[PDB]
RNA sequence: AGCUUUGCGCAGUGGCAGUAUCGUAGCCAAUGAGGUCUAUCCGAGGCGCGAUUUGCUAAUUGAAAACUUCCCAAUA
RNA sequence: UUGGAAAAGAUUAGCAUGGCCCCUGCGCAAGGAUGAC
């Protein structure tokens, strides 16, 4: 069945195929009368081509590779970069596939130091400030019960 | 990834289209490797689940699936394409073009209005809805 | 507070208000051209209110009470909040859909007379609304009538036979390329006619010619700013229709009135006859007083713009 | 939760009754007057007081 | 199902 | 938060730890990027500024979380002399001023009612009128309504509070989205709201009765910014032959910003220092109140080192903490010079004497939230003295 | 046989109904939910999520707001 | 009788039912006390 089949009308030119240079992707001789002549002057036209690249084909090429290996070597595809964990995923049990769950579910203590320090400093602090007589405190149980014996 | 179901000859679509009822057939003609096409998918994907009571989505390949090419003038990169009881829908984005998106929005809340205005219109009866959103402009600033 | 505030260096209890803007928006009013003189670019004048002093708008009512308070979708909030700036661009129309404002794109509304400049799809479905059911020609069709009946009404007081209902073509009414006939008025005796004079040319110079049957026109525009004066135009559309191709006249002799309702304006500048002169003023002061189409188009455009007395 | 279909059911088939205390909660009999008004011709308080 | 579309991408990538 | 599927094997994780990284890393980045376009002021539309608010939202509390965990395993940055140092500056500083510390707010207090009504409608005047509010705002404008109908229940709560409470609720966070840099807004729960803002009008009240913070402290309350300039100004014009320079002297304005001040604030001797002040129940609430879970979405971390800002009396906080700043700034001599004796103070830029006023090599202090302004007047021998030095 | 009770449902009058009326598929609960009074004391559901059927009539808007061929002229 | 021509249904308001409760009557289940040569 083709498109029309839904009983539909309407209301490779894709962008896509298309470049402002060159036009249209794609030769438009991709099929025809090919015979051995036409192998044989494609064979030809192919060959005066390659002459023609002859004039600087081994620096071109030098280059050319020189620059495609810095290139990957500097900045790796991201297929690259994860083969190795990968590869080293194969090593694993049919069995444990079946065992993903889903998402329903010496040293040193860093914090004692910081404490023991600040405990010293806080000390400090206390023994510094207790020659200081002008400092106010309230009971806070006292100051609450009369709170509570002032509820109307 | 691409877990939206796709389908892989004309045949699919056009029994796709005719499959939903009750909901809004969308339809994304283009090529997966192309990047406009992977932002309108991940958003898709991130809404798949939120429309399925109204909604359903598929994937349509250009290469696969060319058919379509000629009498959808499937000749952008991507399309959106939106069908109900058979019948397209045409939505008035101010693009200049009422029959497709043609572009890929990153919020995925504008095509949940998008798809609910497109459903809202169809059950009623209209064939062209009016997008609750004007799209001529990209509002940058 | 989420909120950025740009007052933040003082409090309007604690220091008082620092500045005033109510000269501001006096000079500005006058500077704009004075109230009556903004209001011209605006459709109040299409509303017919005798006054501006006791009018006054409703904020926040719509169609549907506004509908504030819902479990509505953030689409629906979206076209609630576009809402106000359709009455807004409804309320601007005259001096915003000019062609000056707007090179090019001159396309007539659908069935109706009214050419827009620019793509304003808000102005479109706004206008669409207020003429709704083909009020054009029902207008058109309600200001015939009731010339007809006004010159029937006083049909032996300047010798005329009869009156006539001339085949008319719907778009007629909204036909601005061409024209025809609507009312055609038979004698007994022979009607001396007078040179083209305006509607309020009290002096006009007698034709030395006279004819038996007498056309009459009506012609509706809805003009913008640049385009409101209705004596141009209907002067222009009378010495236009008369030497057309396109528009054929029962007689060279005839009158064409030309009614703004964007403004509520008339004016008639065909051949005339004596009598009818004060005919046709009572009856164009009476058909913009008590016009039943027209009070319905002028209820729509209040409904629109959410302007109440 | 996935979102729930749009649907535009009847509004309202019956009036009074209940009906009017569920606008009480909602959508009660406010002052509907003077508060969504614009006076077209003068200025209230301050000019750009906003 | 997802395999097929990523070896479509894969091999267009 | 931790990840550790146990039921996913190893392989299969260390690939997604792999995958988490480079995606984390592009995605730092990134935002990093976007920030710096948006900023320089490059076209952008809103979903971008969305997104990287909420990215750099996310980073500023992963490096807010890696600093509060810094700051406890590296112990105090303040020295212990360092800080009983800072500690003897103030408190010869408020034993010079004859400072009678705030009270722990009275229970007859004869201004407590008044207090109460003023924060109350302080707190109101935050709600701009939206019509759509979630439920922490209706909740919060229920609390200040039934406050202000019965404000002896709320005053009695309030007490409780400042004398028994010492563990809060989760404080959340957002970030206004200046393109020049982000500012943080906190969110506190109603009740801890209403009493923060009595806390900070008492505060503030009795402070500003006692004379606790010297003139040169602004933003006053009794001049405009413009006017601070317009006195500031003046004050520089109005010193002694100011300008004259054919002895060689020379005038010196120097501003700063206090840079990191709200950050390196450390509670414990922020908490030490509030008891000089305010009654010590008031200044443990005060300090606690900081101590406290700061929450984004699905993040969150006890906020340790720093000042909150968000609190309504950490307007208080940082006039204070840095009125101790000014003197080690001005030192306890030139500020007693400047802010006058205590029987009778001097104004903002005053001096009881002109041979007072030039006896010290600076003339003018003033001090916003966290800029000083310093205006110094040298001769030629006390600047190449300074030079060389 | 007369009389009466608890529980239940039908019918009826009157009353209430957004601090009201329920679902709950989520969880907890007499193997004890929740308790500032009476605490070696009381004894039931509680917490989150999500709701607030049908008929008639009237009115408004609109040209038409839906029930099965209508119109025009003349006589009877 | 005759002659002639041929909004894909909106919006607002009110009453009753449904819902819940006191009481009544009845039905049913299970009983309670008690009268009679």
């Amino acid at each position: 069945v083709p498109g029309l089949g839904r009983g539909a009308t309407g209301f490779d030119l894709n962008d896509t195929n298309y470049d402002e240079f060159n036009g249209y992707a794609g030769s438009l001789f991709s099929s025809g009368p090919y015979e051995k002549d036409d192998e044989e002057a494609d064979a030809i036209y192919a060959a005066l081509d390659k002459r023609m690249d002859e004039r600087r084909k081994e620096r071109r090429e030098q280059r050319e590779k020189e620059e495609i290996e810095k290139y990957r070597m500097e900045r790796p595809k991201i297929q690259q970069q994860f083969s190795d964990l990968k590869r080293k995923l194969a090593e694993v049990t049919e069995e444990e596939w079946l065992s993903i769950p889903e998402v329903g579910d010496g040293e040193l203590d860093m914090r004692k130091i910081g404490q023991a320090r600040n405990t010293l400093m806080d000390m400090r602090l206390s023994q510094v400030s207790d020659s200081v007589s002008g400092q106010t405190v309230v009971d806070p149980k006292g100051y609450l019960t009369d709170l509570n014996s002032m509820i109307p | 990834s691409y877990m939206l179901p796709h389908l892989h000859n004309g045949w699919q679509v056009d029994q796709a289209i005719l499959s939903e009822e009750d909901r809004v057939v969308v339809i994304r003609f283009g090529h997966d490797w192309d990047p406009t096409c992977m932002k309108m998918d991940e958003v898709l994907y991130s809404i798949a689940e939120k429309v399925k009571n109204f909604a359903v989505i598929y994937l349509v390949d250009i290469t696969e699936v060319p058919d379509f090419n000629k009498m959808y003038e499937l000749y952008d990169p991507c399309t959106v394409m939106f069908f109900f009881r058979n019948k397209h829908i045409m939505i008035d984005l101010g693009t200049g073009n009422n029959n497709k998106i043609n572009w890929a929005m990153e919020d995925k809340q504008e095509m949940v209005d998008i798809i609910e205005t497109v459903y809202r219109g169809a059950r009623k009866g209209r064939g062209l809805v009016v997008s609750p959103k004007d799209y001529s402009t990209k509002y940058r600033y | 507070v989420l909120k950025q505030n740009p007052f933040w260096w003082t409090h309007q209890r604690h220091d008082g208000k620092l500045w005033n803007l109510n000269n501001y928006r006096t000079d500005m009013i006058q500077a704009l051209g004075g109230v009556e003189g903004i209001l011209e670019h605006t459709l109040f004048k299409g509303t017919y209110f005798p006054t501006w002093e006791g009018l006054f708008w409703e904020k926040a009512s719509g169609f549907e009470e506004s509908m504030k308070w819902k479990k509505l979708t953030n689409a629906q909030r979206s076209g609630l909040n576009q809402i106000p700036n359709r009455r807004f661009t409804l309320w601007w129309s005259p001096t915003i859909n000019r062609a000056n404002v707007y090179v090019g794109f001159q396309v007539q509304l659908d069935l109706t007379g009214i050419f827009m400049h620019g793509k304003i799809p808000t102005l479109k479905i706004s206008l669409i609304q207020i003429f709704r059911a083909h009020l054009w020609q029902k207008i058109h069709e309600s200001i015939v009538m009731d010339l007809c009946q006004v010159f029937d009404q006083e049909l032996d007081a300047l010798e005329i036979e009869t009156v006539q209902k001339e085949t008319i073509h719907p778009r007629k009414s909204y036909k601005m390329n061409s024209s025809c006939a609507d009312i055609l008025l038979f004698a007994s005796y022979k009607w001396n006619v007078s040179r083209p004079s305006l509607l309020a040319d009290s002096k006009d110079v007698m034709d030395s010619t006279t004819t038996q049957k007498y056309w009459i026109d009506i012609q509706l525009r809805w003009g913008d700013y640049d385009s409101h004066d209705i004596e141009r135009y209907a002067r222009a559309k009378f010495l236009d229709y008369t030497t057309d191709n396109m528009s054929i006249y029962p007689s060279p002799t005839g009158v064409l009135i030309a009614i703004d309702l964007a403004y509520n304006l008339h004016s008639a500048y065909g051949n005339w006859f004596p009598g009818s002169k004060p005919l046709i003023q009572q009856a164009m002061a009476k058909i913009m007083k008590a016009n039943p189409a027209l009070y319905v188009l002028r209820e729509r455009i209040r409904k629109g713009l959410q302007l109440y007395s | 939760k996935p979102l729930p279909a749009p649907l535009d059911g009847q509004r309202k088939k019956r009036g009074g009754r209940r009906y009017r205390k569920m606008k009480e909660r909602l959508g009660l009999t406010e002052i509907r007057k003077q508060a969504n008004r614009m006076s077209f011709g003068e200025i209230e308080e301050d000019a750009y007081q906003e | 199902d997802i395999e097929s579309s990523l070896k479509q991408l894969a091999e267009r990538r | 938060i931790p990840w550790k599927v146990p039921g996913l094997p190893t392989p299969i994780e260390n690939m997604i730890l792999r995958y988490v990284k480079a995606k984390a890393d592009w995605w730092t980045n990134t935002a990093h990027y976007n920030r710096e376009r948006i900023r320089r002021g490059a076209t952008v539309d809103k979903t971008v500024c969305k997104k990287n608010l909420g990215r750099l939202t996310r980073l500023y509390l992963k490096a807010e979380q890696e600093r509060q965990h810094n700051y406890l395993k590296d112990g105090p940055y303040i020295t212990a002399e360092e800080a009983v140092a800072v500690y003897t500056t103030t408190v010869h500083w408020l034993e010079s001023r004859r400072f009678s510390p705030i009270p722990f707010p009275p229970l007859s207090y004869k201004h407590d009612t008044k207090l109460l009504i003023l924060a109350l409608e302080r707190l109101k005047e935050a709600y701009s009128v939206k019509s759509r509010l979630n439920q922490s705002q209706r909740e919060e404008l229920g609390l200040i309504e039934q406050a202000y109908d019965n404000p002896h229940e709320a005053l009695s709560r309030i007490k409780r509070h400042l004398l028994t409470q010492r563990a809060f609720k989760e404080v959340g966070i957002e970030f206004m989205d200046l393109y020049s840099h982000l500012v943080p807004v906190y969110d506190v729960e109603p009740l801890e709201k209403i009493t923060d803002a009595y806390l900070d009008q008492y505060l503030w009240y009795e402070a500003d009765k006692r004379r606790l913070f010297p003139p040169w402290i602004k933003p006053a309350d009794t001049e405009p910014p413009p006017l601070l300039v317009y006195k500031w100004c003046q004050g520089i014009n109005n010193l002694q032959d100011v300008w004259e320079t054919s002895e060689g002297e020379c005038n010196v304005m120097l501003e700063s910003r206090f840079e990191k001040m709200y950050e390196k604030i450390d509670l414990t001797l922020l908490n030490r220092l509030l008891r000089l002040i305010v009654d010590h129940n008031i200044a443990d609430y005060m300090t606690a109140k900081n101590n406290v879970v700061i929450n984004y979405k699905d993040m969150n971390h006890t906020n340790s080192y720093g000042i909150i800002r968000g609190l309504q009396f950490a307007s208080f906080i940082v006039q204070y903490y840095g009125l101790v700043m000014d003197l080690l700034v001005l030192g306890l001599h030139r500020a007693s010079e400047m802010a006058g004796p205590p029987q009778m103070p001097n104004d903002f830029l005053s001096f009881q004497d002109i041979a007072t006023e030039a006896a010290h090599p600076i003339r003018l202090f003033c001090r916003y939230i966290d800029r000083i302004h310093i205006f110094f007047r040298f001769t030629a021998d006390e600047a190449r003295d300074l030079i060389q030095r």
